[PDB]
RNA sequence: GGGAGCUUGACUGCGAGACGGACAUGUCGAGCAGGGACGAAAGUCGGGACUAGUGAUCCGGCACCUCUGAGUGGAAGGGG
RNA sequence: UCGAUACGGUUUGUGUAGGAUAGGUGGGAGACUGUGAAGCUCACACGCCAGUGUGGGUGGAGUCGUUGUUGAAAUACCACUCUGAUCGUAUUGGGCCUCUAACCUCGGACCGUAUAUCCGGUUCAGGGACAGUGCCUGGUGGGUAGUUUAACUGGGGCGG
RNA sequence: AAAACACAGGUCCGUGCGAAGUCGCAAGACGAUGUAUACGGACUGACGCCUGCCCGGUGCUGGAAGGUUAAGAGGACCCG
RNA sequence: CGUGUAUGUGCGUCCAUGAUGAAUCAGCGGUACUAACCAUCCAAAACCA
RNA sequence: AGCGAAAGCGAGUCUGAAUAGGGCGUAUCCACACAAGAGUGUGUGGUGUAGUGGUGUGUUCUGGACCCGAAGCGGAGUGAUCUACCCAUGGCCAGGGUGAAGCGCGGGUAAGACCGCGUGGAGGCCCGAACCCACUUAGGUUGAAGACUGAGGGGAUGAGCUGUGGGUAGGGGUGAAAGGCCAAUCAAACUCCGUGAUAGCUGGUUCUCCCCGAAAUGCAUUUAGGUGCAGCGUCGCAUG
RNA sequence: CGUAGACGGUGAGAGCCCGGUACGUGAAAACCCGACGUCUGUCUUGAUGGUGUUCCCGAGUAGCAGCGGGCCCGUGGAAUCUGCUGUGAAUCUGCCGGGACCACCCGGUAAGCCUGAAUACUUCCCAGUGACCGAUAGCGGAUUAGUACCGUGAGGGAAU
RNA sequence: AGCUGUCAACCGAGCGUUGAUCCGAGGAUGUCCGAAUGGGGAAACCCGGCACGAGUGAUGUCGUGUCACCAGGCGCUGAAUAUAUAGGCGUCUGGGGGGAACGCGGGGAAGUGAAACAUCUCAGUACCCGUAGGAAGAGAAAACAAAAUGUGAUUCCGUGAGUAGUGGCGAGCGAAAGCGGAGGAUGGCUAAACCGUAUGCAUGUGAUACCGGGUAGGGGUUGUGUGUGCGGGGUUGUGG
């Protein structure tokens, strides 16, 4: 199994580097834990592009977290989209948790993950603004508001 | 457990043959494992009996 | 039957004509050629005075041969 | 923790003519020294205790070459290598101890679930690359199955 | 219809727990909602007095210093 | 066991009679952030033989 | 057109060193030479070669193969309304005896052990109907009955008997064990199918006349009551 | 009489007595086969050279190995095809077949898919035929026939 | 121009020239059981929910619809638990069972033969399982062939041939090429290279980008990796 590291692992290499491993090594634990990516035609510049973005993107401690909350509810956020005739307010589609965390950045904003975006609860089907929750840690979740606007 | 739930692999039907030549019927079973499966990035997983053909082509993934 | 000299016919290619007889087996054979032994020569010698000491076919082994060789040259395998 | 090979280096060669424990071979008339030699006092390895390589201190200006020998020369220096002793870089197998992440748990809790000692999921607590299960392989195997176990004969059996 | 079986009682062997055993291709079930004072198998057969000698043979239990031994590894050398 | 109508007694949502109990301000002691008080144990650096 | 294992050669070919001798082949006959009386052969000439496709009959091959008949062997199903054992839930056991433990009282003792007398009602306890068995005997034996009847016999509060409902299925069940029982059938049930199983064995195989007419021996045989070949019959052709 | 002398029936062998037969004729509706339209697609720039260590040409695939299956082929010198289990390539100088295998030639272009006709059969419906049966025959069943009856059941199964 | 099916008449009543009986086609009705499907059940008999209507003084009662399970679309919701997912609601569309033979793909005997028997045979037969269709399967060369200037998808029939061979070389088993025919479609469509577009997932705020020159302007992130879908392009062996 040949892959692409994008971490730091002991005795197999760093950040970056090409390895040969056993099968069982990479398909059950590296692989897994995103330590490492499958060997690809793009494989060299998604392995430095997800490294980069975790360390960016990582929270560390209950106090960086109830900082990250007390950031990011001092916004209100645009979100651009695609939709129907204004009167059905319909979106083609739906709003993704990756526009989310890219709307919020691009507002001057934490770079949150994406995972930690209560997207689905938020329930936004139609235009206009809606609430969505943030889980920073288990126990710090900041509330943000987004305008849906039409493109 | 010698039936894939990806390919749908079956056990194949022979003989075994004896030195002195008595064939007796018997299985080929396809090496199937248990694997607890996952579908997205993440995500609960779910027992599966998959064929290590299966699991070496990459198939089944796991978190 | 007893003794002595030399020797390898305890041969190769063959075989007119017979014995025996359910069949398969078995048995005798003069004589022709090759290349030899002994004998001055005539001649005798295809194991042992004679009749037991043995086992069909299949399958396979080994040596040799101017045979065959799955498109062709080889080879494998198969023939003699 | 062993074991094969490879690659970087080092140890180590008693026909006799003999300055003498003659490596075969090529560049071979000049090296080795003050980034400190001849000559000794010790530590270490081998041992045919003949004597070799080596570290430190001391010493301070050599041993040297066709030198004649010798099939074969210089322990003046440089190259791959071989009888064999070894160390680290790789490659690759055997055993052993661990780790967690595959896999396993009829161990706990929680959820699907109003109902539920089924089942599945989540999680905690333990096993763990073992076990279980494919494929391949050697054993044990009247537990089971298909069958065989002659004829002659003053009936058959026994004997022959 | 018994002198046979069963029997209470005895000894041995197995079983540390979805145990051993059994049914089933498996899942699962019985064993047991039991836990070695229990459960399964074997022989003996209330009770009384007793139950000697042999481990060469064949089983069972444990061991592994030798002899032998599969597939998998290896792949010299040889042949087309 | 059910169903409908009628009649008569008390019981009541709103009215109201009885019934309880909790937040919070303010006056006080022992938990006790923290600098210290008291009792006790040890020797880095260590002096001497 | 044959010969040869074949390459291949061809009225020849194979074996072989042979122009040796044999093997197989050149339809069959006739005449004439030339060699042989070792079985006659070798050359010339002539004469010429008979197959194949329908269809009748006999035998034979593969099929059920002239017809009838096993015990048994597979595949798939059906059965625990009989019987064996088990599970759940009900019922039944006249009458009469015996007198365990425990308890109480009185002897006895320092206290006991122990010993009388009551009370008590134990037990795969006793006698004996129902009920459940089937020990002996007589009868029945083309029965009244495919297992019974009469007379006696055993158990009869228990490892009891019994109703209802349910469960275990064939190399399987169940069995206080007789290879017992699993629907009058059990050393492997029943039914349909493979299937017209297979029998070197037994039985059977139907109108007529005319001519001929055996064998029961030899050899071999997982053979001895089977079969092959020979011997002996018959029909046809040839030779007389 | 006959384009009718098929076959039945009718009081006994009927072309001319009857149903018919030869030959003609006929469908409102439904169904089936066409044709023709609508309607739906699709196309509308093609021929012609050069050029190249450029890219592409069906991957857990081919190949290989173990154990099997199947091929005339019973493991055999065993190709070709194929299941399971390991191992695991090249994109045209490629790769796979020409009965082990190698070389050289020849054929073909695997691991994507679809495809009418020639072939097999008849529960059922229509029209016919027989050197087929004629009531112990022919279907088990010309008669209430899978009925009566037998068996717990699967199933067996008449007679007139 | 006669009828009221028949065994099957007998009685008792009626229809039909205003066209009956009868024959053909298309509709209507079609209790209960049965896949059976509201729930249950010893098939054909027991008990319901909901909606609408009928009937009661009201309860009871009666019509007519509808209510199983699973699979797949579409919508809502998203447990333990955060992302979510499993699941839960709602709704639409299907499947289920039967049928004599014929097809395809799987599983797969034994009696028997070998005069015993295990290899082998019987036989890939019997039976069984999964699925069809009016036929099915196969089919458009990674084919044969043998140096012929060969044939040219598949299937089926006749030959080749009881041959080559195979075989306890026993009993037995047994091709293919080639050649003669039936049929006509030597038939079609796709995957990649490379353009365009949509969009998922990473980035980026600067180059890039905006069909391409030569440019002249402009616009400013429209960008840049990689995956997937939908259109162009490409369907080939003399290689394309
Ligand atoms: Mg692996
Ligand atoms: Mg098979
Ligand atoms: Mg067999
Ligand atoms: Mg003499
Ligand atoms: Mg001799
Ligand atoms: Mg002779
Ligand atoms: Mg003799
Ligand atoms: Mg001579
Ligand atoms: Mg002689
Ligand atoms: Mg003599
Ligand atoms: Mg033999
Ligand atoms: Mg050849
Ligand atoms: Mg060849
Ligand atoms: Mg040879
Ligand atoms: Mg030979
Ligand atoms: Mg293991
Ligand atoms: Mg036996
Ligand atoms: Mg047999
Ligand atoms: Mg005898
Ligand atoms: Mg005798
Ligand atoms: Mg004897
Ligand atoms: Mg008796
Ligand atoms: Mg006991
Ligand atoms: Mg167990
Ligand atoms: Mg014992
Ligand atoms: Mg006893
Ligand atoms: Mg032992
Ligand atoms: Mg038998
Ligand atoms: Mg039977
Ligand atoms: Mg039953
Ligand atoms: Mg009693
Ligand atoms: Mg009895
Ligand atoms: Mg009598
Ligand atoms: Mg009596
Ligand atoms: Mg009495
Ligand atoms: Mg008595
Ligand atoms: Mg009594
Ligand atoms: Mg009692
Ligand atoms: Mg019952
Ligand atoms: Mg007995
Ligand atoms: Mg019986
Ligand atoms: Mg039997
Ligand atoms: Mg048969
Ligand atoms: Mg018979
Ligand atoms: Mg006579
Ligand atoms: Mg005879
Ligand atoms: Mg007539
Ligand atoms: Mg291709
Ligand atoms: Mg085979
Ligand atoms: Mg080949
Ligand atoms: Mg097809
Ligand atoms: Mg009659
Ligand atoms: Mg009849
Ligand atoms: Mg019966
Ligand atoms: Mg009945
Ligand atoms: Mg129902
Ligand atoms: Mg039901
Ligand atoms: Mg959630
Ligand atoms: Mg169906
Ligand atoms: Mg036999
Ligand atoms: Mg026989
Ligand atoms: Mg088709
Ligand atoms: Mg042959
Ligand atoms: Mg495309
Ligand atoms: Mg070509
Ligand atoms: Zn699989």
């Amino acid at each position: 199994m040949k892959l692409i590291l994008t971490a730091e692992v002991e005795h197999l290499g760093a950040a970056g580097d090409t390895v040969e491993v056993k099968d069982g090594y990479g398909r059950n634990y590296l692989l897994p834990r995103g330590l490492a990516i499958v060997a690809s035609r793009g494989a060299e510049r998604q392995a430095e592009e997800i490294r980069r973005a975790r360390e960016s993107k990582v929270i560390r401690d209950i106090e960086h977290a109830n900082e990250l909350k007390t950031a990011l509810e001092g916004l209100g956020d645009v979100t651009l989209s695609v939709n129907a005739a204004g009167d059905t307010g319909k979106l083609f589609g739906s709003v993704t948790a990756a526009d989310v965390v890219n709307a919020i950045k691009k507002a001057g904003g934490p770079n949150l993950d994406k995972r930690t975006v209560q997207l689905a609860k938020a329930h936004i089907k139609s235009v206009g603004t809606h609430p969505v929750t943030v889980k920073l840690h288990t126990g710090v979740e900041a509330k943000v508001s987004l305008n849906v606007v039409a493109q | 457990a010698a039936v894939c739930d990806i390919c749908g692999k079956g056990p194949g039907f022979g003989k075994s043959v004896s030195h002195s030549h008595r064939r007796t019927s018997r299985r080929w079973n396809p090496n199937i494992q248990p694997v607890r499966a996952v579908t997205r990035p993440g995500g609960n997983k779910q027992r599966i009996n998959a064929c290590t053909s299966c699991i070496k082509a990459g198939k089944v993934s796991r978190a």
